[PDB]
């Protein structure tokens, strides 16, 4: 009976297709379309255009999805709430008002619960913030800095930007590949092994719990989450200075930003060391090692 | 949407490289020589609009521009089976067909003569490009046609797209062969001038180094120019696999290159490819691990650049990006990076943080991969200055003898003086010194007056 | 009953344009040049009674009147296979064959000499029309014969059909081609005068824009005057297909033009077409999307009006209607509207509701389309004022300079002065200002 039920669920309710769509949208598996999307979003933020318009954001999202995934374009919906930038000082946190929704049919909506949908949306929001920071660092054009006369200071600021970009990219790659990609492969394998609907529900819940743990959402990592937020805020300030260019970023300000980055890196390393010695996040040691990987010991 | 890329093929060598690139891309994507998708190309996951345009409902045309000052190569390309692959409106051929006479200045003047036609082609391709990032120039620096046309293309791309990035596939002259073109170092100098002033990134492809790599890695005793072009086309295919197979990383050019280019002047990139196999050695599927892959990539026999052994300068890698394509275990990637760091397999700049970035990518589904895992290495290594220093030494050796300069003196750019060559030599000297400095902690003050 | 349209062909150039228009309509409706329906013309979905009359129980004749002051074009039509398309009682050919000498006044005087005959022809065609809506004049405004004869035709349509609409096709001179008609600015003035006073709607066709489209879109390196007239006739056919091929919407001329004419005087319309393909370029079926079409339509190279760069007027669209003919997917239309709105491809009047209307129409089964999907846009755009302002400035410059007026001075309309040209220039200037006003909230009073 359970085999017949699982076969019916797989064939008629496209459960695997729904999970693939979740990967495309929540996990940004549609990397080309989501890349163009997040690049347009970061450009709108850089252009100081109104991005906090749910209608504008939803129109751009529907156009992006309809270009590459027209069938999925009708089930995905995005809403945008204006994030109070005064409270959320990190430019990545401007996106915290975005709410992505995916139309899950019955009876699959029993599997993709509102709490499941909330977790997926939280993961999507985290990925969007990471993509926003990534684009902000990648889109930093050297020509924006070329206007300032201090060639040596400009070069030092560019090298500090390069180092910060390498660090942030390393963190992003850790999350995407070592956390997100590995957990996606594990989830796909577990879903392939799912024998019954209750087993499938448990597998999905385990996947979600693993993401939530790796997303530092547990209270036990609240101090770690805050430290990560501090480092992300430093990265956002660096991206803002890069967008302002060296003409606005004076050598004193570039040196100050480099000092703040180094201090944040030292603090993060100390926090990671304390956590590893506490044994609470041994998997983060590889992430901690990766974040200290290739960073010069200042 | 894809970021469309216009490919600029300059001179005889550049046009041959472009033709072989388009052939390889067509084969990998299942595109017919007429631009029609082969029935086997069922994986609609590739972004053709990045590199190809549709000429009709069935024909995909490469976003490639073939520019030559000599008609022989363009006519040979147009007489090949791949004549229908490229959009004909993006092909500018010099009416005089005489080439540049191995004079960079003559090639530049020919580009100026075809400036209107070339920029009309470029604009037509830009309107045919949904999200044109910039232009990719394929040319040789040693000849007249590929070098001068490359300088012209760089100038016109800088003029038309001054806010857009310009990447080039620049074939550097063979440094181990005695060039019969005594003014080749002058031509090379003019090309380096244009790359410094009007290009944003110049990938130096030394035909001597290409032959050496073919010998050591491909087991090709005498690499032909066609074989070098096929190797370059394979490299381009591997670099575009992430465009044809979208994935977790390197989904955009700016995201890919941001980590590699710390300063605007430090735009000289070294490349690496994996797996490197001889055509005969496809047979044995070695269970290579990500660590094993990285180890094989680290062999100088597999590096497509022959940097000299400088004994005085502790040349080091400024930055490394490893793009890995195929079946990759993330834990294996992590262990590979760990082993690379632990083994100190790469020397980094002493003046800043530097590492080997590793990207794992899916392979293109339309191109059958003989390897479970494939990889591209992008690296910034200070030993590339030894190539630049060698080019500078060759320029100084030719300029000091005024050898074969009369062919350049026929062209207005070099008719009265060689000041463009001397400025190119000075810029290349400063670049070499900075690259040597960039291997040193004093790189913080490198390039300061 | 269908809203029949009478086609008025004026002067040598106008008669050539009308002949090519009737040829295109016949090809689209499967009508032979002799007036016989081709066996392939099985799609009875077209409204032939709008544009054609039956000459006999079997032969459908275009409702076209060919009037010229030069015998070359009219004689070529009467010696062509299309000799039977036109009503012979509606064909006036000057015995002298000398034309108007590129003088609008001579063409107007020739029209005046055939005024009685022309209005008798128009009335006969109206009685042969079950529900004649009005007269459509096909002419060039730049020559002498076609311009003056066009003004005469507009006057006679106003006299004979004062309650019926009178549309004119007024060809503005090519600004990139040297016009052989030196009096073209005077000719343009006379045509603008008649459009203001005796025509109800003037579609401005700038030969400069037609040439630009021929070069970039039709791949015509040197568009001939005949080629320019055939391009204009093709554009008019594509824009009128929904009148000639009846469907769910735009089944009458007045319903079509109502949205286009904000004021009775502000009747100067601009046209656009997308996707544009040359007849020769049929080989490569470009998968043009409705969104791609709409994006191309916003390009000035695709606008059928060559407007100067006016820096003073914030030119905007007063209204835009896109008539799309052929196989159209509603989802593609939706994507096109989305792309147009997102890209802000049209700025509208602030004084009334305005949008880019999209009509999807089937293509004529009898006319081979070089484009899998094609569309004509008819739009009222304030940038048309820059074309109209340029025409007005040229008119004023010619009248003030009496340039090429000596050929016109032989005719009474221009014999003593060019005051009619100067008043026409002033009216066209007011029209330009109103179109600029039509971009502004004061558009409610535009054309006053």
């Amino acid at each position: 009976c359970c085999g017949n039920l699982m076969q019916t669920l797989k064939k008629d309710y496209r459960l695997v297709e729904y999970l693939q769509a979740m990967r495309n949208f929540f996990l940004m598996e549609g990397g080309d379309t989501m890349y163009d999307f997040y690049t347009s979003i970061f450009d709108k933020i850089r252009e100081k255009e109104t991005w906090q318009n749910v209608s504008f954001l939803n129109v751009q999202l529907q156009e992006a999805v309809g270009q590459r995934y027209p069938e999925d374009s009708s089930r995905l919906s995005i809403s945008f709430e204006n994030v109070d930038t005064a409270k959320k000082k990190l430019p990545v946190h401007i996106l915290d008002g975005l709410t992505l929704s995916y139309k899950v049919p019955w009876p699959v909506d029993i599997v993709i619960s509102l709490e499941c949908q909330k977790i997926y949306n939280q993961v999507f929001l985290l990925l969007l913030q990471i993509k926003w920071a990534k684009y902000s660092l990648d889109v930093l054009l050297f020509g924006e800095l070329v206007s300032t006369p201090v060639r040596q200071q400009i070069h030092r600021m560019f090298l500090l930007r390069v180092k910060l970009m390498h660090f942030v990219n390393s963190l992003h790659n850790y999350i995407m590949t070592r956390i997100l990609h590995s957990t996606g492969l594990e989830f796909q394998h577990q879903v392939e092994e799912a024998k019954d609907l209750d087993q499938l529900i448990k597998i999905h819940y385990r996947y979600l719990s693993t993401i939530h743990d790796r997303c530092l959402l547990r209270e036990k990592v609240s101090f770690v989450k805050e430290a990560i937020m501090k480092v992300l805020n430093l990265a956002l300030m660096f991206a803002d200075g890069w967008q302002a260019g060296l003409g606005t970023w004076r050598m004193e300000s570039i040196e100050k930003m480099e000092s703040d980055f180094k201090n944040c890196h030292m603090f993060l390393v100390t926090i990671l060391n304390k956590a590893v010695c506490r044994g609470s996040f041994p998997h983060l040691e590889s992430l901690a090692l990766s974040l200290m990987a290739g960073m010069e010991q200042s | 949407m894809p970021r469309e890329i216009i490919t600029l093929q300059l001179g005889q060598c550049g046009n041959q490289i472009g033709f072989e690139f388009w052939k390889q891309l067509c084969a990998e994507h299942g595109i017919s020589p007429e631009g029609i998708v082969e029935e086997f190309a069922t994986e609609g996951t590739d972004r053709k609009d990045v590199f190809f345009y549709q000429a009709d409902d069935e024909h995909y045309i490469p976003r490639a521009v073939l520019l030559d000052l000599e008609p022989r190569v363009i006519h040979s390309i147009l007489n090949s089976p791949y004549a229908k692959l490229y959009n004909p409106e993006n092909i500018y051929l010099s009416e005089h067909g005489g080439g540049a006479g191995n004079n960079w200045a003559s090639g530049f003047s020919q580009g100026e003569k075809i400036h209107e036609d070339i920029f009309d082609i470029i604009d037509r391709e830009a309107d045919g490009s949904d999200s044109l990032e910039g232009f990719v120039l394929c040319h040789s620096i040693a000849g007249g046609t590929g070098s001068g046309l490359g300088s012209y293309l760089l100038e016109r791309l800088n003029d038309r797209y001054p806010k857009k990035l310009v990447q080039t596939y620049s074939v550097f002259p063979n440094q181990d062969e005695m060039s019969d073109v005594v003014v080749q170092p002058y031509n090379s100098l003019l090309t380096l001038k244009r790359l410094t002033q009007n290009a944003d990134c110049v990938v130096v492809l030394d035909n001597t180094a290409l032959n050496r790599i073919a010998t050591d890695r491909l087991h090709i005793q005498n690499p032909s120019f066609s074989q070098i072009n096929q190797l370059v086309s394979t490299i381009m295919s591997a670099s575009t696999t992430t465009l044809r197979y979208p994935g977790y990383m390197n989904n955009d050019l700016i995201g890919l290159i941001a980590s590699l280019i710390p300063t605007p002047r430090l735009h000289f990139l070294m490349t690496g490819y994996t797996p490197l196999t001889t055509d005969q050695s496809v047979a044995s599927v070695r269970k290579t691990t990500v660590l094993d892959v990285m180890r094989r990539l680290l062999q100088p026999k597999n590096v497509m650049v022959s940097t000299g052994r400088d004994r005085q300068t502790n040349h080091c890698y400024i930055a490394i990006l490893n793009i890995i394509q195929g079946e990759v275990d993330p834990t294996q990637v992590h262990k590979s990076l760990q082993r690379i760091r632990e083994r100190k397999l790469a020397n980094f700049i002493p003046w800043g943080p530097a590492s080997i970035q590793v990207a794992l990518s899916r392979k293109s589904p339309y191109l059958p991969s003989a390897h479970r895992v494939s990889g591209l290495m992008m690296a910034n290594h200070t030993s590339i200055s030894s190539l630049f220093e060698r080019t500078c030494r060759q320029y100084d050796k030719l300029r000091k003898r005024e050898a074969f300069l009369e062919q350049f003196r026929k062209e207005d750019m070099f008719k009265d003086n060689f000041d463009e060559m001397d400025t190119s030599r000075e810029i290349v000297q400063q670049l070499i010194d900075e690259y040597h400095a960039a291997t040193r902690p004093d790189y913080i003050s490198w390039g300061t007056q």
